[PDB]
Order: C-alpha cells, then structure tokens, then sequence
C-alpha cells in the first residue's frame, strides 16, 4: 500500500506540470489580449498532451557531450529532486511525518543548484559555462536569505515537525505577524525558481522543464502551509484539502501574474540588491524575532 | 596591508596561542592550531612574488594535514577511553599519531621538507614570527601530554633532528636555510629532553627564542641575503660585525658564552639517568653544526672581502632603521652566564 | 567493539593516504583533506551517539564548521596560486630550491 | 540628514538598536523566565519522607509545595 | 533490505573513497565526494541521526561541494581512462573485498585491534525514555553553558573572512 | 567473576495489565488522582537503589493498585468513557485538546458520581515526599575504599639549604 | 607551559565540557555515569601513578562499561556456538517465542 | 506502571535468556553461567545483546532499529 | 528504511522516465568567486545561529538573548565590514 | 624490527651457528629496503625497472655486508674460543667495510669503511658486554 501511496503521489504531478503550462500559457493569454490555445479540442488540454508526447519524438540533440554519465547524470539528479521533494509535505496527512523537514527542503535546493552546476560544466563551449555560472551564482545568493527566514518564521513555532506548523495556524494567519518577512520571503522563492524577473539569458529540454514547474509547484504548496490556510477538523480531510489547493492555485496564479509584468533585472543590480537590502533587513527581523518571544511571554510549546 | 589590519592579524596570532597555552579542552587546542595558520597565512606573501606564494602554499598544506592528523590522534583517544581532559593519553597508537602530528606542527626530521622552502621566499619578519610563534605552539602541548609517550619516538626525532639540521647546513649560503637548519637542530635538542624535566625545554626554548630574535633582528637592521652582502655591511659599519661575531659565537654554544647554557644543562640532566653516548653523540653533533657559523664568522668579521663603491656614497647617510629591541636581547641572550640557578626561575 | 568503526577507521586510511599520494591536481589533495574530515565527524558521532554522550554532543558540529573554514582558506590558496601562474599543478612549484 | 542618503540602512539599525535595549525596559522578562523554568522534562524525582520537615506535600492536591497559578490566569 | 543495512552502507561509502582518491578529474572528484557524503548521511541516519547527519547534507552537499566544483569551474581546465588511476581502483576495491572476506567468513580482522566481526545491532538503547531526541537537547545547549566555545568559532570566522579578502586584494 | 541474581518465574507473574495504549493514555490524570500515591514507593525504591530484580513487589503493587482502579472505572459510570477515549483514538499522536468536550463529560460523570476532582495544572509535578517502612540502602556503588590518600605537605618553609647545591654559583 | 588562570580568576568556563556527569542542561545522565564517579572518587586525591596502579580494576569495568569489548565476545561466541548446533540439528530451537 | 512493565519484561528476558545460555553451553570449559564481566556489585542496565540477544533477526530489528526509521 | 522505499520507487521511476525517454525515439573572474564565499561564511554562521529554536526553554533566558544578539550582531558587522570596503563592488 | 634484532642478540655469542648468519642477512635486507625506499621516493628513477635496479643493489650490498660479518663472526668465534672481546667483531667491522668497499668498487672508501665500521661494531659488542640502555632509562 505504500508503494501506492508512493505512486498516487508522482502520477499526478506530470498531469499538474503539463496543466500548468497551458495555465500559465492562457493566462499570459489574458494578460495580454489573447485567446488560445483553444483550436487543439476544447480550451487545449491535449495541447499540453500534445506537445510533450511531440518533443519525446522528436530527434534528441546529438553528442556533442563529455563523460556521457555525467551528462545523463545531470537531469536524472533534477527530477529525482522533483520527485523526492513532495514527501514531507502536509496535505493534512504528509506522506512521511519527519522530525525536522526544513532543513530537509534547503539541503535539496542545494542540490538543485549542483544539478544546475553539473548541466553547466558538461554542456558545452566555455560561453554557456560562463552563463551558467552567473546563474548558480544568482541561485546560491539567496539560499542564505531563504533559509533565514524560514527559520524565524518557524521561531515563533519552535519545532521542526510541520504538523505543529498546521496546528498553530490555527487562530490567525501567519501573514500577520509577520508580514514583510513574509514578503521577502516569497521574493525569495522566485528567485529559487528561477523565473522573470530574474535573467538566465541544454538537453533534455523536457527534464528540465520538468524540474522547474514542480520545483515551482513545490515552493508554492510550502508557501501555503508556511504562512496562510486554515484549521483542519479530523475524519474529514476534503475540507482542508479543498481550502489548501484553492489557496495555493490563488498564490501560484499571482506568482506567474507577477512574472507577467516586469523587466528583468540587471546582474549587479540583482547581488547588490539582495545583499545591501535584504541581508540587513533580514539580520534586523531575525533578531526581534529571537528578542520578541522572550519579551511577550510566549516561547512555543516545543515537545 | 593596512596596519590596523596587521595589528589584528597579529592580535589573533597571540590569541590563537594563547588559546593553546591556556585551554583544557583538545578541540580548542586544535582551533588554536588552526587559528595561528590561518592567522599566519598572510604575514607571509607581504609583498606579492610568486616566491612567497609557493612558499605559503606549501606551508598551508603541509600544516592542514598536520591539523588534520592532531584532530585522527584526538578522535582516536576518545574511541578509547573517552573525556576532553589534556592528560594521560589511552593509547600508544594515538600517542603515535599524536607526537608525529606535532612534529610536522614543528620542524622535524622527517618532516622538514618545507622549513627551508618556506623560509626562502619570504621576507625577514614573516620567517621571525614564523619560527617564534611557530615553534612556541607545539612545545606547550608535548609539555602537557609527556607520561604517555613511547619515548623511541621523541628520542628517534630529536638524534635525526640534530643530526640533519647539522648535515643539510654544510651548503647553503641563503641566510634563511642557515637559520632553519639551524632551528632544525635547535628543536632537536629542546624536544630531546622531553621525558626527563621539561624544565629545561622550556629554559632552552626561551633561550633560542631569544637568540634567533637578536639574529633576525641583525639581519633586518640591513637587509642581506648572501654572505658578500654581510662584507659590505663590515664595510659600511663596524659594530654589527662585532654583534655578528658574538651572536654566532652564541649560537655556536661556547662555555664562556649564554648559548653553552643549555647545552650543559641537558647534558646534566641527562646523564642522571644511564644515557651517556646519547649525550656525546649528541654534543658531537652539536659541535658538527658549529661549523657553518663559524664559516659564516670567517666571511663577515674576521677576514674581509672586497667592497664595492656606492658604501662611499652610503656612508653620508647615517643609520636610520628602526630596531625593534635589539640591545636589549642581545645582552640579555649572550652575558646571561652567571644566571644558571634562573633555571629554577621557570618551574 | 561495534564493527563499522572498523570500516571507517579504514575508510580514514583510505583518505589519508588519497591526501599524502597525489599526483597532478592540488584541488584533489584538498577534497581528499575534506573527506578525511567527513571521516572523523561519522566516526566521532556513531560513537558520541552510541555512548550517550549528551552533554558535549557539540565535536561533530563544531569540528565540521572549523575544518569547513580550514577548507575555505584552503580554496582562497587555491586560487591565488592559480591567479598569478597558469595552472594549479604540483608541478610549476619546483622554484624555491630545498 | 541620513535619513535620505541610505534610509533602508537607518532604518535596520533603529530596530537593531531598540531590540538592543528593549529588554533592559521590560515587565515580561521575569515572567518569560518563570514559564520557561516551571515545565518539567525528566521524572520530578521523590525524596525519602521527612526529617519533620515543613515542606515536600505528601497529597499532591496539597498547596504547600510550590506551585503555578498565573498560568491559568494569563 | 535486511540487518546489515549499515555494514553495506558503509561498503558503498569507502568504495566511494577509493573512487575519488584514485585521482580523477576534480569534478568527477567531486562527484565521488558528494556520494560518499550521502551514504555517510545514510549511516549517521542510521544511527539517528535525527540533526547531525541532516546538518551535515546542507554544508558539505549543500555549500562546500558546490565551492569545490565551482572551482574546478573556473580555474582547471582539464581539456582531453588512464592506467594509474583505474589500476588504483582496481586494488582499493581488491583491498575491500580481501578485508570484507575475511570478515565474512572469519572470526575478527585486525590491523592492531580486535574488530568483533558482525553487524552492529549492537549496542543500541534498550527503549528509554527519550522524548527529546537526545541530539536536539545537546545541540540546544552551547547557548547556556557554551560562552568561550561560539565566541572563539565565530572570531574564528571572522578572522576567515579577513584573512579572505587580504588575500584576495585587501582591501 | 560474579553470577547475577535473577529472580525466579515464581515473582514474575502478576496480572499484567493488558490494556492499549489510547485508553491508558486518556485514564491518565485521574489514575495520578486516586491511585499511584503507593507507587512513589516504587520510584523511591528506584532511585534509592539503580537494580530491579529488587524493587519488583512495588511492581507488583503499582500492577494491582493499576488494575483495581480501572476495574473501580470499570464497575461505574461511565461506559461513554469509552467514547471519549475512541474519541481521542485516532487523532494520529493523542493531543487531549482534541476531543475536549467529552472530556467535560467525563469529568462531570465521575464528578457527580463518583468524585475525583481532575488535578489541575500543575499538580502532576511539585516535588513530593514519600516515606517507606525499608530503611534507605548505603553505597549502592559497590566499590572498594578509596585507597590511598595524599599527605597533604605542610608546614612553614624554611630557607635554601646552602644555597642552589648545583656546581656552583653557592649563595 | 601549562598555566593556572582557569583556577586563577574563579571563572571555570571550561571544566563542564570536560568530562561527563558534569550537569547537563536537562538533568539527564550518560550511558556509564555511576562508573564515572566511582572511578573519579577512586583516583581523585591521587598522584596519577598509585592511579595506574591501584585503581585498575574499576578503571577496566568503566573501560568495559563504555566500549562493551568482551561482553560482545562472549554473545558472539554464543552466537557461533547457536549456528553449528542449529547446523547440527539437535533441539530445533525453542529459543525463540514459543516452545 | 511502563516502569514496571518495563522492569517486569527486561528481567522476564534476563531469566529466560540465561537459562537458555544455561542449556546451551555445557561443553566449554570454564564459563560461570551468569558472570557480568564487570567487577562491582551492582545492577548494570544491559546492553541489547543481554536482552535481545539470539532472537534470530526480526523482533531485534524491530525492537531496536524501530523507532530510528519508523517514519 | 521507509524514506529509503520512497527515495527507491521515485529514483527507478525517474529512471524509467529517462531511459523511455531515450531508447524510444531512436577564463574567470574574481567577482565570481568573492560571493560563493561570502555565501559560505554567512552559511556557516546560519548554522551557528539555527538551533536557537531548540533552545529557547531553559532556566538561562537573558544570557541566551545577550549570546544570540552577540551573534546576529557579529554577522552584521561582517557584513557590513564587507559592505563598507568595497568587498561587493562593480 | 625489535624481534628480529632481538633474535640476532638472543643467540649466544657462543657458537649456535648459521642462524647468526641468517639473522644478519635479514637485518642487512631490511636496511637496505628502509634506505632504498628513501631513495625511491626521492629521485623519482623513470623508468621504474631503474628503480627497482636502484632497490635491489642497496638491499643487496646492506645483506651482503650484513652476511660477511656474521661469518667472519661466526669463524672468529670458533677460532679463538674467545666470546667476551670486541676485537672479533672488529675484525667483522672491517671486513663489512672492505667488501663495501669491492661492491661499490673503490678501495679508498672501502679502507675508510673498514676503520669506521670495525671502530662501530667493536663499540656495539663492547656496548652489549657491560650494558648500556637502548636510548634511555628513562627513569632519573
């Protein structure tokens, strides 16, 4: 039964990236004045079908490699990250209750970054090598800033579990006390995705395409268990499972919808940005977050 | 550099070692360790040849697999009988490890491969605090962690030490490789007595510590790399080649001299036990690594090689180097003969 | 005598030979240097762990951020060396005559 | 002043200097210390009986020993 | 899939020592270091293991690897196996499967030692009560009774970032 | 050297008490009310002297005080006892702020029938006395004595006899 | 040298790393504490060579204590000598849950 | 009452398991039947090889390797 | 061993996911290098730093406020020790 | 190693003979492998079967000279019924320095070897006859 679990885990999620393509597809759509696609059957379900099973047939890129492993040893890391980064996560039951996952989420975002580093070395030419490396640099500035305030953000709940995390969510969002953490918080999440507007301008374009949308599904389902959603009544999960998926499909709509609108950023702006802005600001929330729950008498029950 | 940058680099070379002096705990000896490399990295490549860039890349290697062994000898105490108390050690296998990890820390005969290289290509200040920080740090901890020491091992160390800081120094006219074999044969001498009263390592550390700071002071007062040079500085003055003349007389350890001191002190103490030609092999050996010193004596201040004019032009220009303290420790390292019962000062 | 201490005192052989034989590359020594050190924490941590040593449980963390910081300055030599020469072999070291 | 030149900079070390000092200004910290100190880990371990003591309550319904009731009350 | 889970585990780990101490290319290298890391996490894990190990996967496989193959990056070039290396791994690995031989079908294995040859079940606790997880008390400590010891780790690390710079142009 | 003394099978049967772990876990505070004030006799026993195979009769008493007091919740109100505690089941790790309102019930059951007021927080703490009828047990620490002492030097110091007494520099 | 202003300026702010048994933050104890404080006890007012000499005994039950050397021998001699009698095959064996 | 559950099966364990040492190592010589190694007078806590030794596999990797992959 | 189950079936299935993918259709700079270890020290920091959750319940309440402000204080002066001297720069 | 030396001492000097050749040759191969590695590490020979030429002659002249001495030992003390002096082993000494001497095919430092190596082993048997410690009492 728990290979079953296993497997109605990672089938839907090729159903959940392909229909995001055509989501974000549309809704760019509509952001802009554009109807379609919508000629491939009703509203282009089998558009994303379509494309997928078209790009699995056609020609792959010929080699062109060093150390064919490590060529393939590169996507094969990505997806396994895409796939083995669901299993901690609680929608109401997680598959595995951890005692720590955080730390568990950051340590393979790290080696998202290695799958990152690994398809640069051993692409190509020294052009795309360079290219590749102001992009793990413009990715591992910023797992300091996640990590940091994931970490006072779970400081007001003190343990690591996540089910205490939807247990103290209870009475009122996290959103209110803390929100410019919060905020930053999510900034931060684009950039871990790697989207507009932040620039990064391979083989198989697939895979890799593959690794992005579910790590951007990923972030945001932790997103909507980290810092919003609602209680969670027992013999009766559809409720919470209701509320949690209408609020993160609400959060991943305004996350591609503030992809829809912006410029990208120049490169030294984007290091000097994030490290004379928010490294100051974070340092300045995590220590009133250490000083804050010694002052008004609540440190958490921490069991 | 900016000089409040060198004060910290020097402030967290004393705290490094002080934290090895100090502690009780054998992972703060080991980031103690750790701390005087880090901390000693850049005083060497000062100016930036590539000279002293292979130098320093040489030294931080060899002495990361030094730190690295301490912390294998460490682990493998508390694989044994297990508490972070600098005692008694619980294995002859770890103690092993332990002595040899801290013979590469210090200048050692298997292990002196880099003293040379790494006093070569560098300035005289970074080889100063170099050898004084450098060999102060270890002596601390074989001084604490001596009853469990097979003694072959230090006993091995010393005689080979001795011996080849006098064989390697019969060839090089690079100030800089004369004063490391020198400290070579130096350490020798002051880890030989290890196990029999500290007592007088410690006094002999004090001693050479002295010594080599009133000969690398001599040297920075102008600056030589070759023995002509030290001609010309016969030429251009008369009182450094008197200081030469007396300072390598006391690191060549003559009795009516201070650096006899400890020579005859190890000597004594020595043969209390039933070692005997140990100690005349050994004050051999040391009158074998006089020889290049007193090589040294005939090229600067006795006979006299010929000059080269511009000393005309140096002699308008009176001396204007700062000492640092000179003086001070040359009559405190050479006339300190009447002052044997200063041994007890120590202990 | 809890029998994988044995493997991984043997594993600690493996790294430290793999740091003092090496043959072309300095950056090969130091990530040997670093996997001797991973050593050690396993090593000192299945026996801190099996002990009950609970009240200076701090040797795998704290040994692993300083050797961390070791490597660091390790990396900055690295590339020092590399900046002012070609390449960073063993070799084009042989200046500086013993 | 400043406040123009680099104000995000101002403004990290305001709250960096108020998170300074607020604690010394403050009538929680000893109930922080009091609630932190009043939740037990291990077994509260008994004691052999009494040298007539007028301490360590035998029911522990008695209220001799030291207990807590500014938990309940907020 | 059966008891001796952290005997195999730690064959996997010093085949992986072996597998990069043979000298390869550095990025194979570090390829070799990050599965050595993650079976060594696997072992640790074993042990529970509940922090350390997990602690562990961020640095080494999280900050340190990714330095050492940026490096690699952007300073060798390594442009083109051999006989040394390969042959190298081919005596690790015979080395390995003459000592796990005589494990195997043997009483103890000694260097200088008396290895008691079997898988660690033992020793292990006999079900106490825990309820902390005893490496998160312990770690929870060094902000109580530790004052030197994060004083002197973080001057340390400064001092690193001082000594960073100096080298690397300072100022 | 020395055999251990194991007890026999003769003391160890006693009715155990075969219950599951939700029930025991919900018929806690109250078990702490009326019950387990003999079996400080027992974790007495156990902290006084570090060896079972000794204290066993005061586990045999806490066994039947256990037994008695859910036979007594057994006899009367209330049966819904056994909702509340499949109430509070199968709610994953048991949190008692789950099924609080049948935990009111319960209280007013056994309040206006039988009595047991709940102890309330925090009352299932607060260092408690216990006395025995067996006199407390000395070094339990079975050692030897502590062998030798140092003699403690001291006396007030007279000055250098003759001076140094090396080879010279007398006085 | 080893100098003395640990004991010097009445701050101990390294001697509770240093051994176990020292209080830990919960008052919890270690695997082997009681032979700890026999062993301490045994060789406290001690010159550190009557130490060697005289307090052997209990030093080798803590050192017995903390690695379990030859207690594991023993159960692996039990073990060897279960197999080449269930190899035998004289009392299929009852040892294990049930008769 | 876990405590002296406990405390009634690990000495449950300790009884049964030295009478079948008792039964089983008849033929060396030497070997007291229920010698601790250790020298002083006192109930040491065993160490899981005294408790769950020669249980043959599975109730050993359930009992001690449970709780550290369970989950 | 039941995260290692879970981390089995997602490995060989994104291993059939590859492999049926694939049988069926047929210089440097130093600016690069001073922010990895910008991000390495400040890491290594947030290591020192992240069990402070685990320990804010003990008897010793404003020693951990003074020990935890000393060291979110030091990681502001490296930073801005970097950020002063032109340590991030272009 | 100390078992084999000690074997070599153990023998009464004295006639228990050819196992005191033996020993000398195991001692002068084991030299010779000690001195030979140092060698070998330090000159990096290319090509290895230079290296391994390099090996076997050090190992074989250090058993060689170790062999000629334990006879002439051996035939001395037969001979001259004598086995307190040093003066046999000084004969031992300079015949190891004379065939040191023809093997590396000089005889200027094969006289300077017989003096110096008969002087040595003289002091070595004269040094086991009264009894002074390997290295150390270590005791005061």
């Amino acid at each position: 039964m728990f290979m079953i679990n296993v497997l109605t885990l990672i089938i839907p999620i090729l159903l959940a990236v392909a229909f995001l393509t055509l989501v974000e597809r549309k809704v760019l759509g509509y952001m802009q004045f554009r109807k379609g696609p919508n000629v491939v059957g009703p509203y282009g379900l089998l558009q994303p079908i379509a494309d997928a099973i078209k790009l699995f047939i056609k020609e792959p890129l010929r080699p062109a490699t060093s150390s064919i492993s490590m060529f393939i040893l590169a996507p094969i890391l990505a997806l396994t990250l895409a796939l083995t980064m669901w299993i901690p996560l609680p929608m109401p039951y997680p598959l595995i209750n951890m005692n720590l996952g955080v730390l568990f989420m950051l340590a393979m975002s790290s080696l998202a970054v290695y799958s990152i580093l690994w398809s640069g070395w051993a692409s190509n030419s020294k052009y795309a090598l360079i290219g590749a490396l102001r992009a793990v640099a413009q990715t591992i500035s910023y797992e300091v800033t996640l990590a940091i305030i994931l970490l006072s953000v779970l400081l007001m709940n003190g343990s690591f579990t996540l089910s205490t995390l939807i247990i103290t969510q209870e009475q009122v969002w996290l959103i209110f006390p803390a929100w410019p953490l919060a905020m930053m918080w999510f900034i931060s999440t684009l950039a871990e995705t790697n989207r507009a507007p932040f620039d990064l301008t391979a083989g198989p374009f697939a895979l890799f395409f593959m690794a992005e949308y579910a790590n951007i599904i990923m972030m945001n389902i932790f997103t909507t268990t980290l810092f919003l959603g609602a209680f969670h009544n027992p013999y009766m999960p559809e409720l919470y499972t209701i509320n949690f998926t209408i609020k993160s499909l609400l959060l991943s709509i305004t996350f591609l919808w503030i992809r829809a609108s912006y410029p990208r950023f120049r490169y030294d702006q984007l290091m000097h940005l994030l490290w004379k802005n928010f490294l100051p600001l974070t340092l300045a929330l995590c220590m009133w977050h250490v000083s804050l729950p010694i002052l008004l008498s609540s440190i958490p029950p921490q069991t | 550099m900016n000089p409040i940058i060198l004060i910290i680099i020097l402030m967290t070379v004393m705290l490094g070692t002080i934290i090895v002096m100090i502690s009780t705990h054998w992972l703060l000896i080991w980031i103690g360790f750790e701390m005087n490399m880090l901390a000693i990295i850049p005083i060497m490549m000062k100016k930036h040849n590539p000279r002293a860039t292979e130098a320093s890349t040489k030294y931080f290697l060899t002495q990361s697999t030094a730190s690295m062994l301490l912390m294998m000898a460490i682990i493998i105490n508390l694989m044994f009988s297990g508490q972070w108390t600098v005692m008694k050690l619980f294995n002859p296998m770890a103690s092993m490890l332990m002595t040899m990890a801290l013979a590469m820390k210090l200048g050692m005969a298997p292990f002196h491969f880099w003293v040379p290289e790494v006093t070569q290509g560098i300035p005289l200040s970074s080889g100063l605090i170099l050898l004084t920080w450098q060999k102060l740090a270890p002596m601390s901890v074989l001084y604490q962690i001596l009853p469990s020491i097979n003694l072959d091992l230090i006993l091995t160390l010393s005689i080979l030490s001795i011996t080849i800081g006098g064989w390697g120094g019969l060839n090089q006219t690079q100030l800089r490789k004369i004063m490391a074999y020198s400290s070579i044969a130096h350490m020798g001498w002051m880890t030989a007595v290890l196990l029999y009263n500290p007592t007088m390592t410690l006094l002999n550390l004090i001693i050479y510590i002295i010594m080599t700071s009133t000969m690398f002071t001599l040297f920075m007062a102008n600056s030589t790399t070759t023995t002509l040079s030290l001609s010309h500085t016969w030429n251009k003055a008369p009182i450094m080649t008197i200081l030469v003349l007396i300072t390598l007389l006391s690191m060549g350890g003559l009795p009516p001299l201070s650096g006899f001191m400890p020579k005859w002190m190890i000597i004594q103490e020595m043969t209390k036990n039933d070692s005997i030609i140990l100690p005349t092999l050994m004050a051999i050996t040391a009158l074998l690594n006089l020889y290049f010193y007193m090589r040294l004596t005939y090229s600067t201040a006795l006979t006299m090689f010929p000059s080269t004019n511009n000393m005309k032009m140096k002699w308008q220009f009176p001396t204007t180097k700062r000492m640092t303290l000179l003086p001070t420790m040359t009559v405190l390292s050479t006339m300190l003969l009447p002052l044997t019962p200063i041994l007890s000062i120590l202990e | 005598m809890s029998l994988v201490y044995m493997n991984i005192m043997m594993a600690f052989t493996v790294s430290l030979t793999g740091l003092l034989m090496y043959r072309s590359h300095l950056m090969s020594s130091l990530l040997c240097l670093e996997g001797m050190m991973l050593s050690l924490f396993i090593l000192a941590t299945l026996m801190i762990l099996n002990s009950h040593f609970t009240l200076a449980s701090m040797m795998p963390i704290i040994l692993l951020v300083f050797a961390a910081c070791e490597a660091a300055l390790g990396l900055s030599l690295l590339v020092m060396v590399s900046n002012t020469y070609g390449t960073d072999y063993v070799q084009n070291l042989n200046l500086l005559q013993c | 002043n400043v406040w123009a030149k680099e104000p995000v900079l101002v403004a990290s070390f305001a709250i960096a200097g108020l998170a300074v000092i607020l604690p010394t200004l403050s009538p929680y910290t000893k109930y922080s210390l009091m609630i932190n100190r009043a939740t037990p880990y291990n077994y509260p371990v008994p004691l052999r009986d009494d040298g007539n003591m007028p301490d360590v309550p035998s029911h522990p319904q008695d209220p001799q020993g030291p207990s807590l009731e500014w938990l309940k009350r907020l | 899939m059966m008891t001796y889970i952290v005997f195999i585990l730690s064959i996997i780990f010093v085949m992986g020592f072996v597998g990069f101490s043979s000298k390869p290319s550095p990025i194979y290298g570090g390829l070799g270091l990050i599965v050595s890391g993650g079976v060594g996490c696997g072992i640790v894990l074993n042990f529970g293991g509940s922090f350390l190990g997990l602690m562990v996967f961020l640095i080494y496989l999280g900050g340190m690897m990714v330095v050492f193959g940026y490096t690699t990056a952007m300073a060798t070039e390594q442009y083109p196996s051999n006989k040394v290396v390969l042959g190298t791994f081919i005596t690790g690995l015979l080395m390995e499967f003459l000592m796990v031989y005589y494990v195997l079908k043997d009483k103890e294995v000694e260097i200088v030692f008396k290895f008691n040859g079997m898988g660690d079940w033992v020793i292990y606790d006999t079900g106490d009560s825990g309820f902390f997880s005893e490496e998160a008390m312990g770690i929870a400590a060094l902000y109580s009774y530790g004052t030197w010891l994060v004083i002197v780790t973080g001057w340390s690390l400064l001092i690193g970032v001082v000594v960073i710079m100096e080298i690397t142009r300072g100022n | 050297p020395g055999i251990v003394e194991l007890p026999s099978l003769e003391d160890l049967k006693v009715q155990e008490v075969k219950v599951s772990s939700s029930v025991l876990k919900a018929a806690a505070h109250h078990y702490g009310a009326q019950c387990d004030k003999p079996n400080k006799e027992f974790m007495l026993c156990r902290w006084e002297e570090k060896d079972p195979r000794r204290c066993l009769e005061e586990g045999k008493l806490v066994n039947q005080c256990a037994l008695e007091f859910f036979r007594q919740i057994k006899r009367h109100c209330a049966e819904p006892f056994t909702e509340y505690w499949t109430c509070i089941d199968y709610s994953g790790l048991q949190l008692f702020r789950r099924c609080r309102k049948e935990q009111a019930q319960f209280d007013k059951c056994v309040l206006d029938k039988l009595g047991w007021v709940r102890p309330d927080l925090g009352e299932l703490s607060k260092v408690t006395k216990v006395k025995t009828d067996r006199p407390l047990p000395e070094n339990p620490y079975h050692s030897r004595a502590r062998p030798e002492p140092n003699p403690e030097v001291e006396g007030d110091l007279k000055p250098a006899r003759h001076g140094s007494r090396l080879f010279f520099w007398t006085m | 040298p080893f100098f003395d202003v640990q004991k010097k300026l009445g701050v101990d702010l390294d001697h509770w790393m240093t051994i176990q048994s020292a209080e830990q933050p919960h008052r919890i104890p270690a695997r082997c504490h009681a032979f700890e404080k026999e062993w301490i006890e045994c060789a406290h007012g001690i010159g550190s060579i009557r130490a060697e000499k005289e307090c052997k005994i209990e030093f080798e039950d803590f050192r017995e204590c903390l690695l379990r050397q030859k207690t594991m021998k023993r159960l692996n001699a039990i073990k060897r000598q279960r197999d080449k009698l269930i190899k035998e095959g004289k009392y299929t064996p009852p040892p294990h849950h049930s008769g | 009452l876990l405590q002296a559950e406990k405390d009634r099966r690990v000495l449950q364990m300790l009884r049964e398991n030295l009478e079948e040492e008792a039964t089983i190592m008849k033929d060396v010589p030497g070997w007291k039947v229920g010698e601790s190694v250790f020298h002083t007078t006192r109930w040491v806590t065993p160490m899981m090889g005294e408790l769950y030794g020669l249980r043959t596999g599975e109730e050993i990797l359930s009992s001690t390797y449970g709780f550290i992959w369970y989950t | 061993m039941n995260l290692m189950i879970t981390l089995l079936t997602n490995f060989t299935l994104a291993t059939l996911l590859v492999t049926i993918a694939f049988w069926l259709p047929q210089p440097f700079s130093m600016k690069f290098f001073l922010v990895a270890i910008t991000f390495l020290l400040f890491d290594l920091e947030i290591a020192l730093l992240l069990p402070l959750p685990w320990a804010s319940q003990t008897t010793n309440l404003n020693t951990m406020l003074t020990m935890a402000l000393l060291l979110i204080f030091l990681l502001a002066v490296s930073l801005a020790y970097e950020w002063t001297q032109k340590g991030l720069e272009w | 190693a100390k078992t084999l030396l000690h074997q070599y001492w153990d023998i009464p000097e004295g006639t228990e003979c050819h196992r005191k050749t033996y020993a000398a040759t195991s001692i002068g191969g084991a030299s010779g492998l000690v001195v030979s590695a140092y060698s070998v590490a330090l000159k990096t020979p290319t090509s290895f079967l230079e290296g391994v030429a390099r090996t076997g002659r050090y190992t074989f002249t250090a058993a060689a000279i170790g062999a000629i001495f334990g006879l002439t030992s051996c035939i001395s003390a037969q001979v001259r019924e004598k086995p307190d002096d040093p003066l046999n082993y000084l004969i031992g000494g300079c015949a190891g320095g004379l065939t040191l001497g023809a093997r590396t095919r000089s005889y200027g430092i094969g006289a300077a070897a017989c003096a110096y190596m008969g002087l040595t082993a003289a002091l070595v048997k004269m040094g086991q006859l009264e009894g002074w410690k390997v290295f150390a009492e270590p005791k005061v």
